């Protein structure tokens, strides 16, 4: 009822899946080498080839 | 298939796979993939 | 026109551009674009140009 992290074997597993996640959704904002990091502005300023 | 045509000689880049111009955007238009090769020479004293 | 070492730079700003009438108009060696398709320019809304 006072002490915290005496569940600090469970919460672990929960920062570590939740840490994985947030690292999943920032690699949507790298470029990877194009000119942009969002698919919609390549597709509204230059053709296909 | 073999496609014959008379242009200029400052529109036989127009004649390439894949890009825009006025021979490409309304005449002979070529898709991306390959289609060959494309032979080319000149006519100034041949048929003008 | 301006000499190539003394090259003249102005600014264009808050209008209603037409980039077909300076494509169609036929009176030009090179048209070429970078980063930007030149049919597109028809949908394209800029900072500054």
């Amino acid at each position: 009822s006072s002490t915290a992290s005496a569940l600090g074997k469970l919460q672990d597993v929960v920062n570590q899946n939740a840490q994985a996640l947030n690292t999943l959704v920032k690699q949507l904002s790298s470029n990877f080498g194009a000119i942009s990091s969002v698919l919609n502005d390549i597709l509204s300023r230059l053709d296909p080839p | 298939y073999a496609d014959s045509f008379v242009i200029r000689g400052d529109e036989v880049r127009q004649i390439a796979p894949g890009q825009t111009g006025k021979i490409a955007d309304y005449n002979y238009k070529l898709p991306d993939d390959f289609t060959g090769c494309v032979i080319a020479w000149n006519s100034n004293n041949l048929d003008s | 026109f301006a000499s190539v070492y003394a090259w003249n730079r102005k600014r264009i700003s808050n209008c209603v551009a037409d980039y077909s009438v300076l494509y169609n108009s036929a009176s030009f060696s090179t048209f070429k674009c970078y980063g930007v398709s030149p049919t597109k320019l028809n949908d394209l809304c800029f900072t500054n140009v």
